[PDB]
This record gives C-alpha cells, structure tokens and sequence, in this order.
C-alpha cells in the first residue's frame, strides 16, 4: 500500500511553484499573440489569411490552457468547494490541451502538404477552408471531452489534483486513447516535419537559393522539438502509470518516482503554451518585427 | 420588389458570374512566363521545339498544368508601366547564348536591367544558358579570360567556364532575398526544357506557399 | 540633311508656340474660380446630394 | 548650320520662358485665400462591382452616366450597370495585355487597347445580340496607352511610339499623326468641345493638340518624371496631370504654365489616374499607395482620403453629372463612391 | 439576317398532344431569351410561356399551366413548346418571341412567322384600349391610345409598355419599348408617351407599312396580358 500524500504535498509545492510563471508568461505571451495575428488579419489579409487563422485558434487553445491553470491550481490546493466546478476545470483543460495538439497536427498537415504538394496546395488553400477546418476541430475536441470526464465528474467530489484527474485507468480505454493522443499525433507531425524538412534541404539539388529557407527548416525543426519536449514525456508517464497500476508492480520508492515524474511531466505538458509562442509565432520575421515596433 | 426585366437583368448578369466563375479556375490555375532573350540567343529555335512537344504568346500544357509564355521580343520597352503588365508573371525565362563571349557583358547587362527593375521583384528568374555544345566547342578553344579577366580556373575545362558564367549572372542579381533564381545549361534540343520549366515553377510556387506559411 | 530636317522641323514648332496670345495669369485664375463657382451647386460630390435624388443610395 | 540651329532653339526657349515669366504676376495659391475652403469631403463605398479575375487598368465612364466600361489582364472587357450593379456584357478581348478602355459618347461602342499596338472597337448594339469588333485600328508601332472618341466614326489613340492620332473608324486608316513627343505617350483627355485634347508622354510635358489641323499648339513643361494621367477641366481651357513624382500639376491653355501643384509631403508614389469633379473643385487623384486623395482644384489641399482599396488605384473616373465616382484598382474590383 | 422560323400545323382533336419547335439562325439563340405569343383565328395577342437565357426561370400562362412545357436546346438552336391536352381555345398561331434583358436593351424585338394549329372540336394586368377600326386619311396625324389597370411605372423609372405593329398577314414588329424608345430601324414617324397609367402613341405620317393592327404590352407581370386590337384603317 504504497502513499502519495508525500508525493502530493511535494506537488503542491513545486507544481504550483512552477505553475506561477508558466502561467503568467502564456498568459501575456499569448494575449500579444492574439494581438499580432489581429492585426496580421486586419492589414497584411490577402496572403497572410489562413496561416493566420490556424496560429489564432492555436492561440485561443494555449489561452484556455492558461485560464485553466490557475483554477486547476487552486482546486489542487485548496478542497473542491463546488465539485461541478471541478470537473469543469478538468474538462476545459482537457479540450483546450487536446485542441492545442490537433491543431499542431493540423498545422503540419498544412506545412508538408504545401511543401510536397505545391501545386494542389496553392490552388485548395482558401481561409474558408482552413475556417471549417479549424471549426471541424473545435466540435471534435468539444464532443470528445466531455465523454472522457464525465464519468470522472460523477466520482469528482473533492479529489481533483492530479492523480486520478484523468479519465478512468481502464486497459480498453487506455489503449484506444493512448494511441489516438500518442502514436498517431506525434507520428503525424514527426513525418510531416522530417518530409518538410527532407524536401527543404532536397530543394538544393534544384536551386542555389536553397540557404534563404535555412529559417524555414529551423523553424519547422522547432516545431517538432518543442512538441516532442512537452508532449512525450507526460504520456510515456501515462504509460509506466499504467504499467503500474493494471501490470507489474514497481516498489513504493520507485511507484513514488513515477507518480512524481507523472506530475511534473503535466507541468511541463502545461508549459506547451510558452513553448508554442516561443516556437510558432516569435520565429516569425513579419511578426516579432511589426508587433514589437507596435 | 425587382420588375420581370430587372430580374431578368439580374439572372444575365448571374449567367455572366457563371462564366466568369468557370474561367477564373483555369486563369487562377495558369502560369505566365515571361521569355525574355536576345537575338543571338536563340530564342526563336528554343520556341519552335517547345511548342511541338506585336507580343506573342504560346500556350501548352505541361503536366496537366496550365502555361503561357509571352515573348515580347519585338517590342521591348524600359517604361514603368510596360514592365508593370508582367507583374504578375509566375518566373522570367532569360536566354543567353553563352557560346557567343564577345557579347556576353551586354547579356550581363539585360539581366541586371531585368532582375533589379523592382517590378519583378515578385517573381522567379529561370536562367537559361543556351548553346552549351557551341559553348563547349568555343571553351576547348578560345578562353574566357580575353573577355573576362575575373575568371580563376583553367579556361579550358568545361565545368570551369560554366561555373564562373552562372557566378557571373548571379552577381548581377542584387536582392538575393526575393524569389530564387534558376540556372540551366541546356541547349536547344535538350527536348527536356518543358521538364526542367515545370520544375522550376513547381518550386518557385513551392517558394510563394512557404512565404503565406509564416514558415520563416 | 535629316539631322537639319528634325532641328528645322524643331525651331519651327517652338516659333510656332512663340507667336501665341498670352491670357494675363491673374485673370486666367480668375476665370478659373469663376467657373468653379458657376456650377458649384450643381456637383454633387461638393455638395452631398439627398438620399432621394441620390441614385447610388443603398 | 547645326550648332547655330540649336542656338536659336535656344533662344526660342528663353523667349517663351521670359514671356510665361512676364505673363506671371501672381499665382493662383495667392489669389484663392480670400475664398471658402471646400472643407472635409467624405465618399463611401456606394457599390462594389466585383466579377474581374485580374487587375483593372482602366475604366470610362459612359455618356448616361449608369454604365461602366473596365478592362483587366483576364482579357475581359465588362460593362456594368453602376446603379444595380448587374454585367451588361463580358466582352472576352483577343489580347488579354488591355491597357486602356473607352465608352462612346453615343454609347454603341467601346474601344479596348494594349500591347498589341491595336485600338479595337466593339459594337454593343446589334442585331444578332453578342458584342462583335468593329474594327481593328492598326498602324502604332507602340502600345496603346489611352484612347478616346470623339464621335462614333473618330477615335483619337496614343501610344508608346511617341505618336498620338486621329483615326477613321469607317476607313479604317490613320488620318493625322500627333507627332511632336519624345517618349512614350501615357494619357490622353479629349477637351469638352472636342477640338482639341492633352497628352502626356513620359517627358515630363504635356502637349495641346489641335484636332482639326495636326500641330500640337503648346508644350507645357514642368514636372520630373513621367506623366501617367491627364485630364482636363470642365470649362475647357485647363488640364491637370498626374506623374511618377507624386505631384499633380494643373496647368492652363490660356497662360500656358503652371497654375498650381497638388503635392504632399506624406505621399510618395506616383499617380496613375486623374479626373476632376463636374464644377472641377475637386481634384480626384490615384496613387500607388492603394488610396485616392481628393484635391481642392484652387488652394490643393487635401479635400480627403478615398480609402477602401486593397491595391494600386490604377484607374478613376467621374460620372457626365458628376454624381459618382467610379475607382478601379489590382484587386479586380471597382468601388462607385458617393 | 435574323431569322426564326417555327413548324408544327395541323388538326389535333381536343385532349391529344404535339410539340412546336422553333429553330433559330442569325443571332445568339443562348444570350436571347424566348417567349411564345398565339393569336386565335381573329383576335389579339396573348402571352403563353417563357424561357430564360439558360433555362434559369420558366413562366407559363394560368390558362396553360402545367399542360404546357417549354423547353429550349441552345447547342440546337431550336426552342420547343410541349402541349398535351389541347382544348378548342388552343386553336391559334404560335408566335415565338426573342426577348434579350439587360439596360438599355431591346425586348420583344424580333418575332416569327408562327404556325398554326387548329384545334378540332385576377393578378393578370388588364390592358384594354377603347379603339377599333379608326377611321385614318394617307399623311395625317393620328394617335393611339391604350389603358392600364394597373401603373406601369416602377420606382426603377421606366415604364414597361409595349407597343407592336402586325401588318396584315405579317408577323407583328416591334414599334416601342418602354412607351418611349424608338425600335431600330422603324421611322421616327412613330412615337410615343404617356403618365401613369395613360397611355398613347402618335404617328407624325401615314404611309403604306402603317395600316395594321396596333397591340399594347405590359412587362411589370410576368402574365404579359396584351390589350385588344386597333386595326388601324385607311380612309
């Protein structure tokens, strides 16, 4: 009988700790995000529409994940006063999370489509559609969050933190949901940005003016390092939990351990936010140019 | 509230909207190239082939993709307003007969007229060397160096000349942050232009789709 | 030869401008804001017309 | 004989300088405080004609003042029913470079120009229904640049091979070389009386042309680049013309100089169209800066900003009673401000 | 020339069907929309059915509703009339009207010889014109009138009012549109005006083409109803 409650004042101090300025630095990193891409809307419209718009809703996905923070924080803290409160806390971090990391998705679709496919991209690239789109992925994670916390909203009366705020530790739920939020994300963005990448640098083979699109590959580059950093660990910690607690079992220290690493794998699962505006939308000239004169 | 005619007005000019709307697939869809030579350069010869596989305009297909490559070889003019009609124009396809080293400064010269007019900014250069074989002829013959005194290989090794001429109309080029530049030493029967055209436009939209992407 | 024709042709076309009438300036702008004043009520965009005679109305 | 022919050239030229001087006591910027100012004028978007797939390069207004004629790269000639705002017909040209476009006084014809160096006339009203060409009018070895008619047998074209002319429709034929230019002619604006009209020609200067004989009467110089539009006052004996220096100049046939100059510090682009109000108070004018700035005619001073355009106003024009204007631009749109 | 030449006669017993095909050749058939005007043995006009350019909107007469079926073939040239159950009223000529719509145009311009098919055995605008064989000297000046139930004058500015001119065994040619406007190539002998709803056209002269049978057309409904027949007459 292994405990946590070490564990989980342990977390209530440092996640909180490092909670704060994650969530003070999204919170304005993104409000100037959300300005910039205003006004990246508003003037530079006609080539700068779509990209625009997926980089908005990516923006507004961060900056629920931002509002969700503190809450999450104070109902790890302090007991649930309200517990529908709770399990709202629960279920707007997980839409908002879930939404930031299809739309990342999305976002390289867009980029290795436009890259391999140059042709077909340029003709069926219009802001209605990536509008639809964007809106398709809204309904999905919207629809799809609910399902998951509903029935941890029916146990949630004032355990909430972090430990059993996640769904239900069920085998034929796991799996299905591990895949679909771990293998086929990740994979999707691993091989659009490697293909990208791949192409970029193919690109020498047709011209000398290859080296102008050094930034390109670096920022494409950034965008999958930044993903993998803020998104493997926190599922390869679902996975030993899992592991753990339906399979072998690892000694109290160790179960402790991963328990601990769990946690702080959500933090910086939370931090995904700075890293998605230090990543998508500071790499770019047009950007931290204009909106840091203005 | 609209009378029977005025509706009637309404639906023709809905007609007219209709057509419109079937032509602006296949205007959205077209690249123009702006072909752009000399007289020595061959140009006429480069054209006979291609399509076979005032301003005049000639336009094929090439991989089921709509093209248009304007020549305006018989009326060339240095106004703004001239050079603005070819704005939109997707690349620039420069011939230069590179065989012919006695006029190759004045070549030099066009080019860097035509790639620093600041109304092509917006568009790709597709160089095309042409008379390679003539150029090879000449090269295990005279040097280069006579006419150019810059050049730092052997005159008479092939890749050498090459090399230093594609360095040579790179230079004139003074923006080298705006849309690449292609280079392509190819003569007049290669019969493979149309691919290497096709690839250079592909990339050059490839270019325009990174550029609305935010990717830099 | 053609390079006194075009200079001939030339030297006359700036004598033929010479011998021209020259209408005082101050009375040449005068005319001009007389015109301008003559017909002021009638432009429409000097003087926004009413939505009822305006035919552009939306 | 060459050196001493320059010499009386010359001397020509300090002639007609001296005597403009001398002509010159005051200056219409002096003579037009005393007046009302025209105070802010404010146009909106009263249509938006939207149907073109490429850049519009020139617009004409027709004589009843309710159809419009526009030009684009699409090689399409569209004429649109301003009040509703309905395609009357889309005339699909031969050569898709049109640079210019006209409206016949009468209404049965339009005439579309460009690279092609050829001035073609479209007969809207016949009896099989489609618009059908007229004729082609061949025989400019440059672009045509702008063309107006006189009446519906006399077209008067200028292009870029430094010549203006008078055609015949009927023939076919040139009938009078406007010859006279040193570079490429970019505009022309028939006088109301149509017996005479102005033309810029990228030399900096503007030439009066007397239709019914052949000989420019006047050469108006001034400005320091090319000048893309021309237009001429209502009461017939001015014109204003618009360069790539950002400056338009209003200049007189009466005093033949400079009356007055529409520049502004702020603005730095060229301008590609120019036409007066109806009472020619105000001074419509497009830039390369997406906009139009309206000019008061008398003291220039920025009457407003014609603002709404999402690229380059390449052409502009007013309505015979004045009562719209229609502006057109590279986004394939045109906008009727009221 | 402009050319449309209809086919399709004969003695059908009532309740049976046939088809009328009108074949143009001259003109832009796609861009001209098509009507289709009959005339019982001896009596006036009267709309039927219409086509739009493209075959966008089809009206029908509320006397023919439903058994009539008007169908155009732009590649074809050809404009077809599907009647099927035809009554003792559908004994008439057939005429096919070319009308073109935008500013400014020309409609009900051109009409066709009709061929005719005898029969064995509201909301609609009244136009009525008070005039029957007036009594009229070669040169003078004379005036006909037509009235209107309904204002023809729409807030547009224009009245849509029609006159047309059916010489005696010809086919009717259109003199006015919109009350006002000479047709091409007809004598500015003719001319018309008219208010509201009053109605009336004046010819300065009278020579040989004018004796005939004047109609009035209102366009504001798409019912088209005429008015009755004036048989101009020489005295």
């Amino acid at each position: 009988d292994c405990l946590f409650d070490g564990v989980n004042e342990l977390m209530k101090t440092l996640q909180f700790a490092v909670h704060i300025p994650t969530f003070v630095l999204g919170l304005l990193l993104n409000l100037l995000a959300i300005h910039g891409f205003s006004t990246f809307l508003k003037n530079r419209w006609p080539d700068y529409a779509a990209t625009s718009i997926y980089m908005i809703n990516l923006a507004v996905f961060d900056l629920l994940l931002v509002l969700s923070l503190p809450f999450k924080m104070v109902l790890s803290q302090v007991q649930s006063p309200f517990p529908s409160l709770c399990t709202l806390v629960e279920c707007l971090y997980f839409v908002s999370m879930y939404g930031s990391v299809f739309t990342r998705c999305f976002i390289s679709m867009d980029r290795f489509l436009a890259i391999r496919y140059p042709l077909l991209v340029s003709h069926l690239r219009s802001p209605r559609k990536i509008f639809g789109i964007c809106c398709t992925i809204w309904v999905l994670v919207w629809t799809g969050s609910i399902p998951i916390y509903s029935f941890h909203g029916k146990v949630e009366k004032y355990m909430c933190f972090h430990n059993m705020s996640d769904d239900t530790w069920s085998a034929k739920v796991f799996f299905p949901l591990e895949v679909f939020g771990f293998l086929l994300p990740m994979g999707i963005m691993g091989f659009c940005c490697s293909r990208s990448i791949h192409i970029l640098l193919g690109r020498r083979d047709h011209t000398q003016d290859w080296v102008q699109q050094k930034a390109c590959i670096y920022s494409i580059a950034a965008s999958l390092a930044v993903f993998v950093v803020s998104f493997l660990p926190v599922h390869l910690g679902f996975f030993l939990q899992f592991l753990v607690r339906n399979s072998f079992i690892v000694e109290c220290r160790a179960k402790q351990s991963i328990s601990f690493f769990l946690q702080l794998s959500m933090c910086f699962s939370n931090v995904n936010c700075c890293l998605d505006v230090f990543c998508y939308y500071f790499v770019i000239k047009e950007f931290r140019m204009n909106i840091r004169a203005h | 509230t609209l009378s029977a005619e005025d509706k009637a007005a309404a639906e023709r000019s809905k007609e007219i909207d209709k057509c419109l709307s079937r032509e602006k697939t296949y205007v959205k869809r077209l690249v123009k190239i702006l072909l752009l030579g000399a007289d020595n350069s061959g140009k006429s010869t480069f054209l006979k082939q291609m399509r076979i596989i005032g301003i005049h305009e000639y336009d094929f297909e090439i991989k089921n993709v709509p093209f248009k490559m304007v020549d305006v070889g018989g009326q060339r003019s240095e106004r703004k307003r001239w050079f603005e009609c070819f704005d939109s124009v997707t690349s620039i396809l420069f011939l230069v007969d590179s065989s012919d080293f006695n006029r190759l400064t004045e070549s030099l010269n066009d080019f860097e007229t035509i790639v620093n007019n600041r109304v092509f900014s917006n568009v790709s250069i597709i160089l095309f060397l042409n008379k390679t074989d003539l150029l090879e002829e000449k090269v295990q013959i005279v040097s280069i160096k006579d006419y150019f005194l810059e050049f730092e290989g052997d005159p008479h090794c092939l890749r050498d000349v090459q090399k230093f001429l594609v360095e040579c109309f790179r230079n004139k080029r003074r923006d080298q942050q705006q849309k690449p530049l292609y280079h392509h030493f190819t003569t007049a029967i290669n019969t493979e232009n149309a691919r290497l055209i096709f690839r250079d436009v592909k990339d050059t939209i490839l270019h325009d789709n990174l550029k609305q992407l935010m990717l830099q | 030869t053609a390079s006194i024709a075009q200079a001939r042709k030339l030297v006359e076309q700036l004598k033929m401008e010479a011998n021209i009438d020259r209408i005082k300036v101050s009375k040449a702008a005068a005319d001009l804001m007389a015109y301008c004043e003559a017909h002021a009520k009638e432009d429409p965009l000097l003087t926004p017309v009413p939505a009822s005679e305006n035919p552009f109305r939306e | 004989e060459l050196d001493q022919l320059r010499q009386e050239a010359e001397q020509l030229k300090n002639q007609i300088r001296d005597a403009r001087k001398a002509c010159a006591d005051a200056t219409l910027s002096q003579i037009t405080n005393n007046i009302d100012p025209v105070g802010r004028i404010q146009m909106r978007t009263r249509r938006t004609l939207r149907g073109h797939l490429a850049k519009i390069y020139a617009m004409h207004w027709g004589t009843d003042s309710r159809l419009l004629v526009s030009a684009s790269q699409d090689g399409k000639l569209i004429i649109w029913d301003s009040y509703t705002t309905n395609k009357v017909h889309a005339i699909p040209l031969r050569s898709s470079w049109v640079m210019t476009c006209a409206y016949a006084p009468s209404g049965n014809y339009v005439a579309c120009g460009g690279l092609d160096n050829i001035c073609s006339i479209y007969n809207l009203k016949t009896r099989e229904g489609n618009v059908r060409v007229s004729r082609e009018l061949a025989g400019h070895t440059g672009y045509l640049s702008c063309c107006r008619f006189l009446d519906d047998n006399q077209i008067v074209t200028s292009s870029g091979d430094t010549t203006c002319a008078l055609w015949d429709i009927e023939t076919g034929q040139q009938t009078t070389t406007f010859t006279g230019h040193t570079g490429d002619v970019m505009s022309l604006s028939l006088a109301p009386d149509t017996r005479l009209f102005v033309s810029g020609a990228c030399d900096a200067s503007a030439k009066l042309w007397d239709v019914r004989e052949g000989m420019c009467r006047q050469t108006f110089t001034g400005h320091e680049s090319d000048i893309n539009a021309i237009c001429f006052f209502p009461n017939g004996n001015a014109f204003a013309t618009g360069s790539d220096d950002a400056t338009c100049r209003l200049f007189d046939l009466r005093a033949d100089q400079e009356l007055m100059t529409y520049s502004h510090d702020n603005i730095i682009c060229g301008i590609t169209s120019v036409s007066f109000s109806k009472s020619g108070r105000l001074l419509l004018a497009g830039y390369d800066d997406f906009n139009c700035n309206v000019w008061d005619a008398l003291k220039a001073d920025r009457a407003g900003v014609l603002a709404g355009h999402d690229n380059r106003v390449s052409c502009l024009g007013v309505t015979d009673d004045g009562m719209a204007v229609a502006t057109g631009s590279w986004d394939s749109f045109l906008k009727i401000w009221n | 020339d402009v050319q449309l030449v209809e086919s399709g006669g004969g003695l059908v017993q009532p309740g049976g069907s046939r088809k009328l095909s009108c074949s143009a050749s001259g003109f832009a058939f796609s861009s001209f929309g098509m009507h289709w005007v009959r005339q019982a043995p001896e009596k006036g006009l009267e709309w039927v059915a219409y086509i739009s350019s493209g075959s966008g909107t089809i009206y029908y007469a509320d006397t023919v509703k439903g058994r009539f079926t008007i169908s155009r073939d732009d590649p074809k040239n050809t404009l077809f009339l599907q009647m099927t159950s035809l009554r003792s009223e559908d004994t008439a000529m057939y005429y096919c009207v070319r009308s073109i719509y935008y500013y400014g145009s020309s409609p009900f311009d051109f009409w066709g010889q009709g061929t005719t098919l005898t029969v064995s055995s509201s909301s609609d605008i009244v136009m009525t014109q008070a005039t029957s064989s007036v009594p009229v000297t070669p040169g003078e000046s004379v005036s006909i009138s037509c009235r209107s139930s309904k204002s023809l004058l729409h807030s547009n500015g224009n009245t849509y009012l029609y006159w047309f001119l059916q010489r005696p065994g010809q086919s009717p040619q259109l003199l006015i549109y919109r009350m006002s406007n000479l047709a091409s190539g007809v004598p500015d002998r003719f001319s018309g005006s008219g208010s509201g709803t009053a109605f009336t056209l004046t010819i300065s002269r009278l020579e040989a083409e004018d004796v005939g049978v004047y109609y009035c057309m209102q366009h504001l409904e798409y019912p088209l109803t005429f008015g009755a027949g004036t048989k101009l007459e020489l005295k």
